[PDB]
């Protein structure tokens, strides 16, 4: 349901609650930007004849 | 360097009289335009230069620029079928058997002659692949046998027993992407090895070559796997960045005195 | 260093001075220069160029062979009883010296990647010296052995070029 | 000179008044000078709007194709990125100001309008761009003027446009590049629209005895604060925010070079949507620069002190 | 860069202040004194600021992002001039 | 492999275990080689553009 | 301290013998003081030396040039000291470490110290950050202490040396850094001009 946050290690009794958070927000819009020129070189080189 | 027609037959040499030695500083550096004004050059040349040049970087185990070689020997426009066009092809489908787990992509501005005339006359190859896909080696093994008269007599064997040896390589290195610990008896009959001395002997083929990372644990008769060669906070790949940013303005600048030489010229 | 520029002079050699099949001292060196890089392919490839002629000729060459037949197969042992079977002197000695040290380095540095846990009488093959000398060496280098079982454990100036290529 | 620009003549503004130039181009002008007054008046009023717009008014003079700002004056009035023509609130502020400037001996009538965009950049908006149109038919001469007064301490540069817009209907020609200073995500589009419709002008200056060099020597000491800006991470909201709309404008770059503009017998004429790479590597570039001149603000303190160790 | 610049021509001027005092205070000229070479001496044993293992990392990551930000935009700089070339070739050479 | 479920299994004691994913290693290998294949293009594009330009392609006579 | 040193000088200066004697014992227990440079330099202390006396002036030279180990070492030598003269010296041995290591190790502190445990060393060094001679923090998981600010009493004299070659190497890389930047600039504008002429030149043939 999402109203505790992280996961549980049953093979020592604790939770592994979720504090590992960082940034992400950069690293996920790279990522995207990342794809599309993949997706632009092969479009572009491939209207060449 | 402009690339012409004694290129190619360079590699002949070198692929009669094993030597390849000499012929790698032309073959390891790309260009732009070939060497013109008063004939002296076709198509062919182009096509077996690549072709060559292909399957002497396959030898050394350079399976990069193998096949960057390998698809500009299909690149090439043409509107005629030709002996040197079947042979890039097959060559190509084997190669990237290596490289990837199935064929790896082909651009829109190839050949016409490479789809119409070209795949039915590959079809053992289009089987080779398909087979590789199950991901079954017992069965790709039975296979190069009914195939065989073929890759005798247009003489791309030994590189028809790498793809046998890759798709073993492929089915312990998926195992990694699932497991953290797995047994070797479990690797052994899973991959089909049969014989976990066998799993040990592959995996530390592969460390040697670094396409794997990872360890043995010979009191428990496990493998551990690793999987941890960047961090992306390193220097190191601060560097390596670094340097593939210099390559792309070199790149760039190549287009810009083309670009600008169609600017000279007048539109059409 | 020194091996390096003797296989530059050795490669240039061989196209340059003979009729199409040269002598037999110059490829024995040219082929134990090529197991040293760990260039086995052009290896293999450079022993398939070589006529019978040659093969009987020369019996030296056809040992430097045998050591890489089984560079192919990579296991160890089998590698450190072919360097003991022929030597030539002169001829084969330096660079000799040099492919012993290369796989010994080889099969170390191996073993130090490929197993977090080794049985002690299998590294004894790799490293090629008995279990006595082994456990004497490995204890000084830090690593562990564990004894009644015997089992041993390996442990500005850019960006102003490309802020003014965006820029432009 | 240096002493006739300190002069004003009222009847040089008679006649261009009377003449009335504009009519026929509103690309006509070219450049500025600003005092040191202006300037000055300028920085510290915006500054003291925070991270919140404010408004002032500028009182000058034309001569030929250069505008000369003579002095600046505030105003409290709120309105920059909401209100089309904020100023009338002013009004009444600016009509005392005048009559209170006039008897001491500043005779001198209103040249332009003077806001400020705090921590996106030096351009004009929606709001600004409208109310400026506005301006030069009614209240003419009225330029616009943009300053950022946070950007501006981590460069050290003054990043000053004084701008003018085109009416309506009108073509523009093809005056693109001007200064990057990056916009957050949802501001990138209306600077995109914008930016053609109007023009920078280049600016120059004259100084002498009681505000600039209290200044002048406190940097001396000064020095340290604007080499740890550290941007990365004081706007670290930007890179996020721009690159994940630079993606949604390379989809819509693969359609439109894609399938292709949809044409019989007619060929694209100036548009913010023509030729979409040309438009988008420049938006590439503007992410970039700030990127990297945040990498240079590092790069200075880990050469300059952390090498000196101890020897 | 410029208040970059100007920045470490103030602190190459602020060296040359207290270095020559500190000198002056053994040569002669201006007397010893314990309040400012203390505190000179103590200037001098701070550098260099940070070594820790805690900062390595951190510092490396910004730099790394920045090393990655600006790949990605020489790149779509690059696909502009290649579109731009392909264009005008094929109209050209070709029929397009 | 085929699903999203990132997570290792130690088949050793029968644990299943706890793959953390990183936003960076995927991002940063992934734009490493996305930009090895774009100049390979690049490339092989110039070679495509070369022999057109100098008007060869096969022929059989 | 400030205040009181500006008294302390005046009546050294005023006395003699006797009560000089005295006024060390009294400075090294008096709160706030943690530089000892002024009274040494008079020479009116200075008498007291090659005498019955001379061991208080080699006590206060042992604090000035030096730290806790010289102390102990000659320990028999020098006459005692009491627990604010002590505490005052452990201070001042945190400011010595801090000299050459920006981040010293507790094991070092430890040592030098003396001290019977982590928890009386980490009181020692957040009683010294209140007064705020010293300013630093402590780094219990690396076990360092990464110190923002010290400042001396050390006269050291001998040493200055290191100081000054310091401060030159500081001096001689500034330059190196100008004429890096000069460069880029220059660089930047080279490329701009270059980039300019191509265009404008290649535009014009258009036309014919």
């Amino acid at each position: 349901d999402n109203t505790i946050h992280g996961r549980i290690d049953q093979v020592n009794q604790l939770l592994e609650l979720d504090h590992q958070k960082r940034g992400g927000a950069r690293y996920t819009a790279l990522d995207k930007w990342t794809n599309q020129l993949n997706s632009l070189n092969q479009a572009v080189v491939s209207k060449l004849a | 360097n402009q690339l012409t027609s004694i290129h190619a037959d360079l590699c002949q040499l070198c692929l009669l009289a094993k030597c390849f030695k000499p012929a790698l500083p032309y073959l390891d550096v790309d260009m732009m335009d070939i060497c013109k004004e008063n004939g002296a050059y076709d198509a062919k040349h182009f096509l077996c230069y690549y072709y060559y040049g292909g399957m002497i970087y396959t030898g050394l185990k350079n399976f990069e620029r193998a096949l960057y070689f390998y698809e500009q020997a299909i690149t090439t426009p043409a509107m005629a079928v030709s002996h040197i066009m079947l042979e890039s092809y097959k060559k190509y489908i084997l190669v990237s058997l290596i490289l990837l787990g199935k064929v790896q992509q082909l651009p829109k501005y190839t050949s016409q002659i490479v789809g119409r005339f070209i795949k039915p006359l590959s079809n053992a190859y289009h089987e080779l692949a398909q087979v590789y896909s199950t991901n079954n080696p017992s069965e790709l093994r039975n296979l190069v046998n009914k195939h065989s008269e073929t890759f005798t007599r247009d003489n791309n064997m030994g590189l028809v027993k790498q793809c046998l040896s890759s798709l073993y390589k492929k089915n312990i290195q998926r195992l990694t992407k699932t497991f953290l610990t797995l047994s070797l008896q479990d690797m052994a009959s899973r991959v089909q090895l049969s014989g976990p001395q066998e799993a040990e002997k592959y995996v530390l083929h592969m460390i040697e070559d670094g396409e794997i990372f990872a360890s043995i644990n010979q009191k428990d008769g496990m493998v551990s796997f690793h999987d941890n060669p960047e961090k992306y906070n390193n220097p190191a790949m601060l560097h390596n960045i670094d340097q593939e940013m210099l390559k792309c303005i070199e790149l760039d600048e190549r287009l810009k005195a083309m670009d600008q030489e169609i600017t000279v010229n007048p539109q059409f | 260093f020194s091996f390096k520029k003797l296989l530059d002079q050795c490669e240039n050699q061989e196209l340059e001075a003979p009729g199409g099949i040269a002598t037999p001292p110059v490829y024995g060196q040219l082929l134990a220069l090529y197991l040293l890089h760990n260039d086995m392919n052009n290896a293999r490839y450079l022993w398939k160029r070589i006529p019978p002629a040659i093969k009987s000729a020369n019996s030296e060459l056809g040992g430097i062979w045998s050591v890489g037949q089984r560079i192919w197969q990579r296991d160890f042992p089998g590698i450190y009883t072919t360097i003991n079977a022929h030597q030539w002197s002169e001829t084969v000695q330096p660079i000799m010296e040099a492919l012993r040290d290369a796989t010994r380095r080889r099969a170390f540095a191996l073993v130090s990647q490929a197993y977090t846990s080794i049985i002690a009488d299998d590294f004894a093959a790799f490293v090629g010296l008995p279990v006595e000398e082994a456990v004497k060496g490995i204890l000084e280098q830090g690593w562990q052995a564990d004894s009644t079982t015997r089992m041993v454990l390996p442990r500005l100036a850019r960006l102003t070029d490309y802020v003014a290529f965006l820029e432009n | 000179s240096i002493d006739e620009i300190y002069k004003y003549d009222k009847k040089q503004q008679q006649e261009i008044l009377a003449a009335k130039p504009w009519t026929k181009d509103h690309h006509y002008f070219k450049y500025c000078k600003i005092s040191a007054l202006a300037l000055l008046k300028m920085v510290m009023h915006a500054r003291s709007g925070g991270n919140l717009e404010v408004m002032g008014l500028m009182l000058g003079k034309v001569d030929g194709e250069t505008m000369i700002i003579m002095d600046s004056f505030a105003l409290p009035v709120e309105g920059t990125e909401t209100r089309v023509n904020a100023q009338a609130a002013a009004y009444e502020y600016m009509a005392a100001y005048i009559e209170n400037a006039k008897q001491v001996g500043r005779l001198e009538n209103a040249i332009g309008w003077y806001h400020s965009h705090p921590g996106y950049g030096c351009w004009l908006s929606g709001i600004d761009v409208s109310t400026q149109m506005l301006n030069q038919q009614f209240q003419e001469p009225f330029v616009a003027v943009v300053i950022d007064p946070t950007r501006t301490i981590s460069a050290g540069k003054v990043n000053l446009g004084a701008f003018r817009t085109y009416p309506k209907g009108y073509k523009p020609p093809d005056e693109g590049p001007s200064e990057y200073q990056t916009i957050p995500l949802n501001k990138i589009e209306d600077f995109g629209v914008h930016c053609k419709q109007y023009y920078a002008l280049e600016v120059s200056y004259f100084k002498s005895s009681l505000d600039r060099k209290l200044l002048e020597l406190l940097w001396n000491k000064y020095w340290v604060n604007t080499l740890s800006s550290s941007s990365l991470l004081t706007n670290a909201d930007y890179t996020t925010g721009q690159v994940f709309d630079l993606s949604e404008k390379l989809e819509q770059s693969e359609a439109q070079l894609g399938r292709g503009s949809f044409m019989l017998g007619l060929e694209t004429h100036d548009r913010k949507s023509e030729d979409k790479l040309a438009k988008a590597t420049r938006d590439s570039c503007k992410t970039t620069i700030e990127a990297i001149h945040g990498l240079m603000s590092q790069v200075i303190k880990d050469k300059l002190f952390n090498q000196i160790n101890i020897s | 860069l410029i208040a970059q610049h100007s920045a470490i021509k103030m602190l190459h001027s602020r060296v040359k202040l207290i270095l020559e005092y500190v000198k002056a205070s053994e040569a002669g000229e201006v007397p010893f004194n314990h309040e400012i070479l203390r505190e000179a001496y103590a200037l001098c044993h701070c550098l260099p600021v940070l070594s820790t293992d805690k900062f390595k990392t951190d510092f490396y990551d910004q730099c790394n992002d920045v090393g990655l930000m600006a790949y990605l935009g020489t790149i779509t700089k690059t696909c502009n001039t290649m579109n731009q070339f392909v264009n005008k070739f094929n109209v050209l050479y070709d029929r397009q | 492999l085929e699903g999203l479920i990132s997570a290792r299994v130690d088949s050793h004691s029968k644990i299943l275990y706890a793959r953390d994913v990183d936003q960076r290693s995927t991002t940063f290998e992934k734009s490493l080689l996305m930009g090895k294949e774009f100049q390979r293009r690049a490339k092989a594009m110039m070679l495509r553009a070369a022999v057109l330009r100098n008007q060869i392609h096969v022929k059989s006579p | 301290s400030s205040n009181l040193l500006e008294q302390f000088i005046l009546l050294a200066k005023g006395t003699s013998g006797s009560a000089l004697t005295a006024l060390i014992s009294q400075v090294l227990e008096a709160p706030g003081v943690y530089v000892f440079g002024e009274l040494l330099e008079l020479a009116n202390v200075q008498e007291l030396a090659e005498g019955a006396n001379a061991a208080y002036l080699q006590l206060l030279n042992l604090f000035a040039y030096g730290t806790y180990p010289d102390y102990i070492a000659n320990k028999e030598s020098l006459p005692e000291l009491s627990t604010a003269q002590q505490n005052k010296l452990k201070h001042l041995t945190i400011v010595s470490l801090a000299s050459r290591m920006k981040c010293i190790p507790y094991s070092v502190l430890l040592k030098d110290l003396e001290m019977r445990n982590l928890r009386e060393l980490e009181d020692l060094i957040i009683e010294a950050v209140y007064t705020d001679i010293i300013q630093g923090k402590l780094d219990q998981r690396n076990q360092l202490l990464e110190v923002d600010f010290c400042i001396g009493r050390d006269i050291r004299k001998k040493d200055i040396n290191n100081i000054v070659k310091t401060l030159h190497e500081w001096c001689d890389g500034c330059e190196a850094v100008l004429l890096g930047i000069e460069q880029q600039v220059l660089r930047a504008n080279q490329y701009k001009e270059n980039h300019n002429r191509t265009q404008q030149q290649v535009e014009a043939e258009v036309t014919n």
